[PDB]
């Protein structure tokens, strides 16, 4: 079974005000912490059998221990086994071994000297593959989240509520969505939505580039694509998330282009992992891209990607959620008027929105001071906000 | 480097601090003069640096001495202003406070909120060194913090306030000092902070807030922290200051909700409707409601619940035929639990003799719990059905049928009281079978009652020799039941003297662990008294000395946090040497049931019980599912549930069926498929061990409760209000469950209806002024707060429109969409009055 | 074992509970026989 591997975090302590409830919280943290170091510490230090186990089964293996393929099992305790170096060898299988454990192509432990199956390795992971894992669950939740309401209900039915209640999913009949794609402007909240559900989920979460996936070799593409779905498929409850998928979902196309064949091909092993011949099973996909047109319709056609939600430039009520969120933390006066920055068409995203923020805070520091006002933000929406060069026509239009 | 303005100042600041080497008569006046100007003009602005303090870096040795040389008059307090604005940077602590302390009084608004907060923490720093060896400098500190609270509630700075006056250990001028437009900021930041603040300064807090809400006049505010503070003085004080019938009626419900039960006197009007509501007589009917809003009238059979359409039939037609009694009892608490409260069964109520009659002793018993458990809340409903099975052939079960009646009678009350005149023959009965289910049932009816007649009418039986050692421990549990959270001096005396006399033989039982848990069920969430009650158990002899000692410890300090009473219990577990290992489990249910308080405590609990389980002796490994059990009852969170699910299948027997219970408990009521899938995969798996079976069909009867509508959780009110009722219910079941094989799998399957006790519903039925139901669009989504201390009700996010009745999942509530109506309560959970807005015009 | 600090609240206890604790309240020379070993 594998059941998942959560990543792990502690509790999130509110309010994040500098005053004495924080610390209460903070030191209640700390206490159970502490009681934690001190039965780990004095656990084994008060530890006075199978050493008898260890002392016969290690002594019988020895170190160090081969890493082979195993190949056939012809007899009960013999089977063919190359090692790495490609050389097929003839050898026992000793009695401390799970006969049922042993299959075709699986990783096995053999002696050095006699090369004899001493153990089969379970895990048997690429280090590229174990390194997409995420053990600290990012610390965006989705309280810092202003607005995107629908995006964020459509993504918490998608991959969040089929976790927590399959009753409804199960009663209607539905199959609930198992692939969605976050497309949209960039710096609109696609990456933090990742984040935020990364956060909250209590699944096993891989995060990739769309680009790590990617291999030197001729073969080790696709292979390692295979790899990460499988891995995804050990521990049942998976979510996937694949940012920049426009790295290898680009549409396909003929030409030589010797490593574009190899790109098109791993895009394949992605698409068939995601709906092919035999099941995909519990794991979730969350795809991340800034131009969605540009992708093969045979990715983010539905039964692969169920669902395609859009992060559209944010709004007024959006923009000024944006800045409540992220001027929380500021101490903001009484002259600000944040309303002037919501109005206008800027087309300012939520990551402009916290550039902003952040060079209001640059500008208050200028003048020595630590409590941005209105004059600082009007500074510096002007000072940050020069992106594009003009975008639009002329007078043209009346 | 400087500029020229920077460098005229630095040069003016110098020349003023170097002509104060001699004593010319116009020298102390203008440069003292000068600097004060200077520096008030600096910190009195905003944040921006502080010019003057920069420049300055002198040594104010020589100025200290001067200033005890020169001008013992205003001038000296001149310069003891300077330099404690020139320390408020630097570090002179001491100094820097006593500048202010001695020097030129005048205000400390004059100088700015950062001298003020900075002269707070120092005078906090000072009081928390000062000890009652002299009060003369605790004067002038309270004199200072006089004008210091005002300054922090008329800057929106209440943080920096209540910090300060809890340092001080003083709260009392939050009564004469907090606004109208702040209480609910100072009030909010009260009843969090008290969760973490140990004793005894979170009762004095708790009491502070509750003088703040009676000043303002927030009776149901001021009702939720006097349960919090569980003294019923103040609580019939609020119930006669409750002028507004309206939030008599609210209030009525909100006693009913926490079960308490407090006599009303004629001369309050409208007395009959206050008490039938108390009495929570109505609940039945909204709840027959709430099914029939989500056509879920129709009762479910345990062959749909198992879905045996889906397990695979390896055995077809030969391996099936036979009925064994431990899956009948299984069955029984199925078609109990999952059909329970909704007044209709399919095989119980048309089929009934024929159903008990393949049922031996303990099922007799256990069935006839369950056809009472099958109607809730209904008192004659339910006994017009009891009575025929109470008059049945085998007098025997005479005794199932009383549980009924204690099983029906729950969270109800009757004027007529039909428990207590239908027990009160029957408690005295020689038959031991008899006398534990009258005792029992009475127990479950009275549930938190407290009244003097029944615990006069069951002190003779702790006395009577003759009673067996299983009745003597029923009878203390449900003495502990009924006065949960008392510290009852009679009942304590009377459980102290059994177990005292008690000989070590006849302690040594499994039930002897059920003395002191009533004893303990008498001192619930109140730790100062049982300093008395240890000294008085430190009489008997170890190992059970030891054993005593940890549960009343548990029982004291339930939901307290005090990190101290948790290192002592980490200790005892963590201590590695049968009955040696009971302490450590009492010890580990008791982490449990202390971090459950607080959400961090219960999830750092969460990490200390996977290291305990991953790194401890067998003990420990059967004692963790039952503290997992209590610390997320009806939670279905995933890790804990994936964690059960991977210990589920170890290889020691108590370990798995410790873990089976946990799943059954946490994902009590939530009709989780994810964990009806892992319990029909664990029967598959286990479908040769009767045992196993039993009880993850039992974990299966848990989850599928009431279809999905029933919770066992022990928290109200956001969880912040504890349910004694329902923690004394769990705390029984885990200690019996503490030895499953001769308890739960043994003779006492009927402590499992104890849950029962605990059993509360969840719905939205909104009534109006005249208690009629009434439809009101209602918002329900996460209570995420995504404000630090704005005082925001968690700014509830993740919304979705519902029509009243709702059904709300455990960690996620509900608020009014609609301006048209507004809520007595703002805390809307269960029954609610919304009273029609006058504001709204059409 | 060890105990550990818990500095959060141990302080605070371990005073208030010293408050509690106020309120309970050669030769030179050895004598030898005929077969006296001397070093
Ligand atoms: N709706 C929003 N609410 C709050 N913060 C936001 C929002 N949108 C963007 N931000 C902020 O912008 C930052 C950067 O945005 P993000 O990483 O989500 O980019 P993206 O939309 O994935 O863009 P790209 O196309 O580059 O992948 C986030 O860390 C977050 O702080
Ligand atoms: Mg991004």
């Amino acid at each position: 079974t594998k059941g998942p591997d959560a990543a792990s975090k502690l509790p999130l302590v509110t309010p994040h005000t500098q005053c004495r409830l924080k610390l209460l919280k903070l030191e209640r943290i700390k206490d159970y912490l502490l009681m934690e170091e001190e039965f780990i510490r004095n656990q084994e230090q008060m530890k006075p059998k199978q050493e008898e186990e260890r002392s016969k089964v290690d002594d019988l293996r020895g170190t160090p221990m081969s890493v082979g393929t195993l190949e056939e099992i012809i007899d009960d305790n013999h089977a063919i086994v190359s090692t790495s170096v490609g050389s097929e060898h003839y050898v026992s299988i000793l009695s401390f071994v799970d006969k049922d454990l042993l299959e075709p192509g699986c990783s096995v432990l053999l002696n050095h000297k006699v090369h004899a199956v001493i153990g089969v390795l379970m895990d048997d992971t690429d280090p590229l593959v174990t390194v997409m894992k995420v053990e600290k669950a990012p610390q965006e939740t989705y309280a810092d989240i202003g607005g995107l309401d629908n995006q964020i209900q459509e993504i918490k039915e998608s991959v969040e509520l089929p976790l927590t209640h399959p009753e409804y999913y199960e009663e209607m009949g539905i199959k609930p969505p198992k692939g969605v794609i976050l497309y949209g402007p960039p710096g609109t909240g696609k990456t933090l939505l990742a984040k935020a559900v990364a956060n909250q989920t209590s699944a096993t979460f891989l995060r990739v580039v769309g680009s790590e996936l990617i291999q030197k070799y001729l073969g080790d593409g696709p292979k390692l694509v295979r790899e990460l779905f499988r891995v995804a498929e050990e521990h049942a409850p998976s979510i996937v998330f694949i940012d920049e998928i426009d790295a290898i979902g680009t549409k396909r196309y003929d030409s030589n282009s010797g490593g574009e064949r190899e790109i098109q091909r791993t895009m394949l092993e992605l698409l068939n992992q995601l709906d092919g011949f035999d099941s995909r099973g519990d794991v979730k996909v969350i795809m991340a891209t800034n131009r969605i047109e540009t992708l093969d319709p045979a990715l983010i056609r539905p039964g692969r990607i169920d669902r395609k939600i859009e992060f559209p430039l944010p709004d007024e009520k959006t923009k000024k959620r944006i800045f409540q969120i992220h001027t929380s933390r500021m101490t903001l006066a009484d002259d600000v008027t944040l309303d002037d920055l919501i109005m206008a068409k800027d087309d300012l995203s939520g990551a402009d929105i916290k550039a902003i923020c952040t060079e209001a805070g640059l500008m208050a520091l200028r003048e020595r001071r630590m409590k941005v006002t209105n004059e600082d933000f009007k500074k510096s929406k002007e000072n940050v906000l020069y992106k594009k060069q003009e975008g639009t026509p002329e007078g043209l239009y009346l | 480097e400087l500029s020229e303005e920077d460098k005229q100042l630095q040069d003016e600041l110098e020349m003023l601090v170097e002509r104060l080497g001699e004593k010319d008569t116009s020298l102390y006046r203008p440069a003292l003069e000068e600097l004060r100007r200077q520096i008030r003009s600096s910190t009195t602005s905003m944040t921006s640096v502080p010019k003057p303090l920069k420049f300055l870096r002198p040594h104010y040795g020589k100025l200290k001495e001067i200033y005890e040389n020169m001008a013992p008059g205003e001038n000296k307090r001149f310069a003891a202003d300077i330099i404690s604005v020139l320390a408020m940077t630097m570090s002179g602590e001491r100094e820097c406070l006593k500048y202010r302390l001695v020097g030129s009084q005048e205000e400390l608004a004059s100088w700015g909120h950062e001298y003020v907060r900075h002269l707070a923490g120092e005078v906090a720093k000072e009081w928390q060194e000062l000890d009652d060896a002299e009060k003369v400098q605790r004067e002038p500190l309270l004199t200072l913090v006089k004008e210091i609270v005002p300054y922090n509630m008329a800057h929106n700075a209440e943080h920096e306030a209540c910090d300060l006056l809890m340092e001080i250990e003083q709260v009392d001028m939050l009564e004469k000092d907090i606004d109208e437009n702040a209480y609910a900021k100072v009030c909010l930041y009260l009843t969090s902070c008290v969760n973490y603040v140990p004793e005894p300064e979170n009762s004095a807090l708790l009491r502070c807030a509750l003088g703040v809400f009676r000043k303002f006049s927030r009776f149901p505010e001021a009702l939720r922290l006097a349960l919090m503070l569980n003294d019923m003085e103040l609580v019939e004080d609020i119930f006669t200051s409750c002028k507004d019938v309206v939030v008599q009626k609210q209030m009525a419900f909100m006693l009913g909700r926490h079960g308490v039960f407090l006599e009303l006197s004629e001369d309050v009007e409208e007395y009959e409707d206050l008490t039938e509501i108390m009495s929570n007589v109505q609940l039945n009917s909204n709840f027959l409601a709430l099914a029939r809003e989500l056509d879920i009238m129709e009762p479910k059979v345990p062959d749909d619940i198992y879905k045996t359409h889906l397990e695979n039939n390896r055995f077809g037609g030969s391996g099936s035929q036979v009925d064994s009694a431990r899956m009948n009892l299984a069955s029984s608490f199925v078609n109990g639990f999952v059909n329970a409260a909704f007044g209709q069964d399919k095989l119980l109520t048309d089929d009934g003799n024929k159903w008990l009659y393949k049922n031996k002793d303990h099922g007799m018993l256990s069935a006839a719990a369950s056809l009472g458990m099958i109607l809730l809340w209904d008192v004659d409903g339910g006994l017009t059905q009891i009575d025929k099975y109470l008059y049945s052939s085998e007098d025997y079960i005479k005794s199932g049928a009383l549980l009924a009646c204690g099983i029906v009678n729950s969270g109800v009350r009757n004027e007529c009281d039909p428990a207590l005149a239908l027990l009160s023959d029957y408690v005295l009965h020689n038959s031991n079978t008899m006398r534990l289910g009258s005792i029992f049932g009475l127990g479950l009816a009275y549930a938190g009652s407290n009244r003097e007649d029944v615990l006069t009418l069951l002190l003779p039986v702790m006395g009577d020799s003759k009673s067996s050692m299983e009745v003597a421990g029923v009878t203390a549990l449900a003495c502990g039941m009924i006065a949960v959270g008392s510290c009852n001096g009679d009942v304590t005396s009377t459980i102290l003297q059994t177990i005292m006399e008690k000989s070590e033989t006849e302690l040594k039982d499994t039930y002897a662990r059920w003395l002191p848990l009533g004893l303990g069920l008498n001192h619930l969430g109140k730790g100062e008294a049982i300093e008395a009650i240890l000294a008085a158990l430190e009489v008997v002899s170890e190992p059970f000395r030891s054993f005593a000692n940890t549960l009343v410890d548990v029982c004291a300090y339930a939901g307290s946090g005090n990190v101290l009473k948790v290192q002592q219990l980490l200790h005892i577990c963590s201590e590695h040497f049968a009955d040696m290992g009971a302490h450590q489990g009492v010890a580990v249910l008791g982490i449990a049931l202390i971090a459950m308080g607080e959400e961090i405590g219960a999830e750092m609990a969460l990490r200390t019980f996977g290291h305990l389980l991953r790194y401890g002796e067998p003990t420990l490994r059967r004692a963790v599912p039952l503290a997992l059990a209590l610390i997320s009852v009806s939670n279905p969170r995933l890790n804990i549930l994936d964690t059960l699910s991977k210990f589920s299948h170890d290889a020691d027997p108590e370990v798995s069926y410790n873990s089976i219970f946990a799943m059954g408990m946490v994902g009590s009521g939530t009709n989780n498929a994810r964990l009806a899938a892992m319990l029909r995969q664990l029967a598959q798996y286990h479908a040769k061990d009767p045992n196993n079976l039993f009880m993850v069909r039992l974990a299966q009867g848990l989850t599928h409760l009431g279809k999905g509508t029933l919770t066992l959780c022990p928290y109200h009110s956001d969880r912040q209000l504890m349910s004694q009722v329902a923690v004394a219910g769990l705390l029984t079941v885990l200690v019996s469950f503490l030895d499953v094989r001769n308890i739960i799998l043994g003779k006492s399957h009927y402590v499992l209806y104890g849950l029962v006790a605990a059993m509360q519903p969840r719905m939205l039925v909104t009534f109006d002024e005249e208690l009629r139901p009434l439809p009101v669009s209602v918002r329900v989504g996460q209570a995420v707060d995504v404000v630090g201390q704005a005082g925001k009700p968690k700014t509830i996010t993740g919304f979705q429109t519902h029509t009243t009745p709702v059904l709300l999942a455990h960690g996620e509530r509900a608020e009014l969409a609609t301006e048209e109506f507004l809520p007595v309560t703002p805390i809307l959970e269960g029954f609610v009055i919304l009273r029609k807005n006058p504001n709204y015009d059409l | 074992k060890v105990s550990t600090a818990v500095l959060s609240i141990t302080a605070k206890a371990k005073k208030k509970e010293k408050e509690k604790e106020k309120k309970e309240e050669e030769p030179n020379f050895q004598l030898l026989d005929n077969p006296a070993r001397v070093m």
